[PDB]
RNA sequence: CCAGACCGUCUCCUCAUGGUCAAUCAAGACUAUGUAGGGAAUUUUUGGA
């Protein structure tokens, strides 16, 4: 407990959230008309909602220029998709930390099933009803994300999933006092220089 | 350091009474009725000579006065 | 991002006059048969200043023909219109009733013209009903001027319209991206412009003067 | 005396006003209402005589005044 | 006024007082708006260019002024700084700042000045310049008109 | 010798050099002082380098004397004085100073409301404020003397450099000025707290022995514009002339060489670095389109854009930053940093308690910004939109 | 910074002028316009000292 209480102390777990919700914002940004859109709207949520686990809600809506032909609900990684199956102007996605273990460790699975509910729960306040959860595991350091999809729109999330565990400025920070609280070290050089 | 020195007299404290009819109500509120010790000797200057004039004195120290002084004597003419 | 995408629009429409120092069309072949369009270098650079990078700003275009060649045709009157553009697409108001005004002795309507994004040979849906919607009944060898821009360069794609695609614009308004599909390059045939300094021209615009109605959603 | 660079008749409304008469009768009172004629309804009256020296008292009114015989209204003391 | 979504000189054209009270959200008041509209800078403004030779060429203007005056609000006269500018609006070509007095206002005041052309612009020449009537307190005035050039063949 | 009340000058020489340990020394240098000072019934002045010091000074104040004693400067027992206070308290005294108002050595800098600034110089006059923590404003502006003037610090930062410079002579003149009230006291109180290096340089700025330096290298210029605008320098030679009656003449005369000058032999009273002078200030204005000018043939005359200077008193660079940065197709935003480019805001500079406004400032601005938050230039553009 | 000397930066009261309201079978309170008047001879400001 003490050791959790260290590694996610100053609020880390929340900005750590914050933090990729702007990462996938700018990568929006960097690529909008590209797929078809208007405007990327972050929600100012309350602070609470990246550690509440009992409710969600949209992190990142998602505003058509045009209209969106969107997939029926499936997995980050898919080849066999079809665009064919429902339309929307608006979109939207959901950044879900959470802190993985040994039995409940699988990812890919948990966003399938909090995607699966918090759509047809009603206290999660989703403008649309056609979203994705991006759902990232702090404690295993392992993505996967879950819920519609429309051309395009799949390669580039993965790309910044990619990029994001690489380069995200929070989850470096957790990695670091994680191995600061193991002492765990990568070796550089032994001799002093 | 200590307080600077205070200033040898070879001179008369000009006081209100000398001015003439109208220059009197130069100093309503004549406290002392009697000039600075820097006036002294600018005061019958600005009377006197029609010249340019510079005064280098302390700050806070008759600077007003001696203006009203000079406004009087341009008035005078 | 709502707030992010209008305010970088306006930072970048301060280098709007840059894209007209390299001007270049994919020249195609001069014929006499069908009537040819003469647009001048100055009308064109107000427009392009006028517009936005992203979204879809277009006028009404106006002139007559010249004693020298009555097929040649000359655009001196440019007629800016009431307007709400979005991306790659906008909504216009009616043909323009200007008779009321000076120097208008029977100003024919020469056509209309616009801005976008996407270097095509062929009339995107959201511009050729709009197309269809302005000139249904009223006259139908009217051109258009798409102008592609883009940092450093523009592009004045010019085109005509057959009687095919004024049906299709009236039976297929709103959405209908397969019916555009169906459509595709025919027909939109490339008419004949020509880009000039021996001739310049003038700006009509409404009497509120203020011709975009973007954030003005209700008026 | 305190009485203020004062503009007009509205502005000074509710003011402790001695007021004086044709035959040399002053008064004192607060300015309660205005009309054309200065017809200006004084608080509370206390009428003073001084015969054809000095000033007497009186204290019968608290009056609608006439314009007629007035002379000039003059500030006493603001109230509150 | 400013939450109506409205064009300004649309307020200034409307003529009666009921009409405009209407038209404000407010029927109390709307005497008072129109009389200050009428005290608000309104010019039917006109004018005639025409060339003396080739190079020179003449401009004749009818400046009219609508609006009553007031010397508490308009105060001692009104300047207003007249702009010839090109049919795009690019550059200058000649100016002029212009008093209007109290004894102007009503009459039919023209004002003459000349202006020698460049050479390109000699040799083949635009549909209209812009003459603009702005003043430099009253907001909107910005009163601006086309001087016609249909078919004027210098000798 | 001729003052009414008489200088006690004073030096403290802080022997610390490190920022952290050094300024404590300092502010406990201060305490002492004040100490010595309140117990006599002393109101006392204390200047800082900056707006922001000022504040965190006060507080530091307030921290030192209420764990040895309070009472000292709320003594009276305070059935009026507390009305009074309660009047002049929480009116409008918005930023976060008020709380250092109540305590009793508060603060009068730029950057206090006109109202709030005003009740603070009223508060030390109407007679209850003990200390008075301030910026170098007071002494410039206002009469008010007050016994006791502590000076803190050397380094002001000038953005006409833009570098840390020691406290100039005529500033510190002018702040020893305010100190033993002429009409009420007898004498006053004049501290320096420094770094003790630069006291023997102090010292003798204090005896008054640096003189009146001309500073008219860099107004020269603006100047000869205007006066050829006027219309009576048509050569080098009436320049010069005019030159001659002004004080720089004077200080080259009796201290040339390090005012640029060569040599005194061959130009005398200055017939050739006085023209010098003018070539230079001429070949600038010609390439700034200010004044018609040329080199063997001598003659002056006086362009539009040289009497638009004139008329507004704007600055030579400033004039040549409009002449480059407006253009033919220049709009709305462009107009806007043209503005805030103007060199009479070459010495505004964006600052943390501001931060918070401008932020919320510019999502909501109607003109757009190029620049951004950290820019002066943007901060003065929201300003000017404001 | 920029307009100002050939030039009324400023009104206490009644009536009319049009727009409103508060209202009863044809009447009052408020902004505004000066385009009206102020020896309506006696209820006032132009004569009982």
């Amino acid at each position: 407990k003490i050791s959790l209480i260290q590694i996610f102390r100053a609020h880390l777990w929340q900005k750590i959230h914050e933090s990729i919700v702007f990462d996938i914002c700018q990568i929006l940004d960097g690529e909008l008309d590209v797929l078809q859109i208007e405007s990327v709207t972050k929600e100012t949520v309350h602070p609470r909602k990246s550690y509440k686990m009992n409710s969600s809600a949209a992190d990142i809506t998602m505003e058509s220029v045009h209209e969106w032909e969107v997939s029926k609900p499936s997995l980050l990684h898919e080849t066999n998709d079809s665009f064919k199956g429902l339309i929307t102007n608006k979109m939207w996605f959901d950044v879900q930390l959470r802190y993985g273990d040994y039995d409940s460790h699988d990812i890919s699975r948990y966003v399938r099933a909090k995607f699966l509910d918090y759509t047809t729960d009603n206290v999660s306040m989703y403008p649309s009803p056609t979203g994705v959860m991006i759902g990232i595991d702090l404690a295993y350091n392992m993505y996967d994300a879950y819920g519609n999809w429309f051309n395009g729109l799949k390669p580039l999330i993965q790309n910044s999933m990619r990029t994001i565990m690489k380069a995200n400025p929070a989850l470096y920070v957790l990695r670091e006092r994680i191995r600061k609280g193991l002492q765990i070290y990568q070796s550089s050089v032994q001799e002093p220089f | 350091i200590p307080a600077p020195s205070k200033p040898v007299i070879d001179y008369e404290l000009k006081e209100i009474t000398s001015l003439p009819d109208w220059c009197q109500e130069a100093f309503p509120s004549s406290e002392t009725t009697s000039l600075n010790p820097i006036q002294s000797k600018v005061f019958h200057a600005a009377f006197e000579g029609d010249s340019n004039m510079l005064i280098c004195a302390p700050t806070g120290s008759g600077k007003t006065n001696i203006a009203l002084l000079t406004v009087l004597k341009a008035l005078s003419h | 991002s709502s707030k992010n995408e209008w305010r970088k629009s306006a930072i970048a429409n301060t280098l709007l006059y840059l894209r007209l120092k390299n001007i270049y069309v994919s020249a195609d072949d001069f014929v006499e048969e069908q009537n040819v369009y003469v647009l001048p270098k100055n009308l064109l650079k107000k427009f392009i200043e006028i517009s936005d990078v992203k979204i879809q700003v277009a006028a009404f275009i106006y002139g007559m023909s010249a004693k020298d060649h009555p097929k040649v045709k000359e655009i001196k009157t440019v007629v800016l219109v009431p307007q709400l553009g979005h991306v790659g697409s906008v909504q216009i108001s009616n043909i323009p009733d200007i008779g009321d005004l000076p120097d208008t002795e029977g100003l024919e309507l020469l056509g209309w013209i616009h801005t976008q994004t996407e270097e095509l040979k062929f009339m995107a849906a959201s511009e050729v009903a709009t197309h269809s919607k302005l000139f249904a009944d009223k006259k139908r060898d009217c051109i258009d001027i798409s102008i592609f821009s883009t940092p450093g360069s523009v592009s004045l794609s010019a085109y005509n319209l057959t009687d095919e695609g004024y049906q299709w614009g009236e039976e297929n308004k709103d959405i209908m991206n397969v019916l555009s599909e169906g459509f595709e390059p025919t027909f939109s045939t490339h008419a004949q412009l020509l880009l000039s300094d021996r001739i310049t021209g003038n700006f009509i615009i409404p009497s509120g003067n203020v011709w975009n109605y973007t954030f003005m959603g209700t008026a | 005396i305190q009485v203020a660079h004062s503009s007009r008749l509205a502005n000074l409304i509710d003011y402790k006003l001695r007021v004086l008469t044709q035959d040399g009768r002053v008064y004192i009172g607060q300015l309660m209402a205005f009309d054309k004629h200065m017809n200006l309804v004084l608080n509370e009256c206390i009428e003073e005589r001084v015969p054809k020296i000095k000033v007497e008292k009186r204290v019968l009114g608290l009056t609608i005044l006439r314009g007629e015989q007035i002379l000039s209204t003059v500030v006493e003391d603001k109230p509150l | 006024l400013e939450a109506s979504t409205v064009p300004w000189g649309d307020y200034l054209q409307l003529e009666t007082p009921a009409e405009v009270g209407r038209a404000i959200r407010s029927e109390k008041y709307g005497k008072q708006v129109y009389d200050l509209l009428k005290r608000f800078p309104k010019m039917s403004v006109t004018c005639n260019a025409q060339p003396i030779t080739r190079s020179v060429m003449r401009f004749n203007i009818e400046i009219i002024a609508d609006w009553i005056w007031d010397m508490n609000v308009h105060g001692s006269l009104e300047p207003f700084l007249l702009m010839l500018e090109d049919t795009d609006g690019d550059s200058i070509l000649y100016y002029d700042v212009l008093f209007i007095t109290p004894d102007i206002v009503g009459h039919e005041f023209t004002l003459s000045f000349t202006y020698e052309l460049k050479q390109h612009n000699q040799n083949n020449l635009p549909p209209n310049f812009f003459l603009t009537l702005i003043s430099e307190n009253w907001w909107h005035s910005e009163f601006e008109i086309p001087v016609s050039f249909n078919g004027f063949k210098l000798p | 010798s001729f003052r009414p009340c008489p200088l006690s000058q004073q030096f403290c020489g802080i022997k610390e050099r490190n920022s952290l340990k050094k300024l404590k020394a300092m502010n406990d240098a201060c305490y002492e002082k004040v100490l010595e000072s309140i117990n006599e019934g002393n109101q006392i002045i204390v200047f800082v380098h900056s707006r922001k010091e000022t504040s965190r000074t006060a507080t530091w104040l307030k921290n030192k004397f209420a764990e040895e004693n309070i009472t000292h400067k709320l003594t009276k027992n305070d059935a009026g004085s507390k009305q009074i206070l309660k009047t002049e308290a929480a009116n409008v005294l918005d930023p976060s100073l008020r709380k250092l108002i109540e305590s009793g050595i508060g603060t009068h800098h730029a950057g206090l409301t006109r109202s709030d600034r005003s009740l603070s110089e009223d508060l030390f006059a109407d007679g209850l404020l003990q200390v008075l923590v301030c910026t170098a404003t007071l002494a410039w502006g206002v009469n008010l003397p007050a016994h006791t003037v502590i000076i803190k610090g050397t380094d002001v930062y000038s953005p006409e450099k833009g570098s840390w410079e020691q406290l100039s002579p005529q500033d510190v003149l002018q702040m020893l000025g305010r100190a033993g009230r002429p009409r009420y006291d007898t004498f006053g109180e004049g501290i320096i707290i420094t770094d003790q290096s630069n006291v023997q340089y102090y010292l003798s700025v204090l005896n008054q022995q640096l003189p009146i330096e001309s500073q008219f290298v860099s107004k020269l210029v603006d100047n000869l514009n205007a006066e050829v605008v006027a219309g009576n320098i048509k050569c080098r030679n009436d320049a010069v002339n005019w030159l001659a009656y002004t004080y720089l003449y004077v200080r080259m005369l009796a201290s040339p060489m390090l005012y640029k000058v060569p040599d005194i032999s061959s130009d005398g009273q200055l017939k050739k670095f006085r023209e010098s002078l003018v070539h230079s200030a001429l070949c600038i204005l010609k390439e700034q389109e200010l004044v018609l000018y040329d080199a063997e043939n001598d003659v002056i005359e006086a362009t539009d854009l040289g009497n638009i200077a004139s008329s507004f008193y704007i600055n030579h660079a400033s004039m040549d930053v409009y002449n480059r940065e407006l253009d033919e197709h220049t709009t709305q935003i462009d107009l806007f940093r043209i503005f805030s480019m103007s060199e009479e805001f070459k010495y505004v500079s964006v600052r943390y308690e501001e931060k918070r406004e401008l932020k919320q400032l510019l999502e909501k601005a109607p003109i757009p910004i190029r620049e951004d938050i950290d820019d002066p230039l943007a901060k003065v553009n929201v300003l000017l939109q404001s």
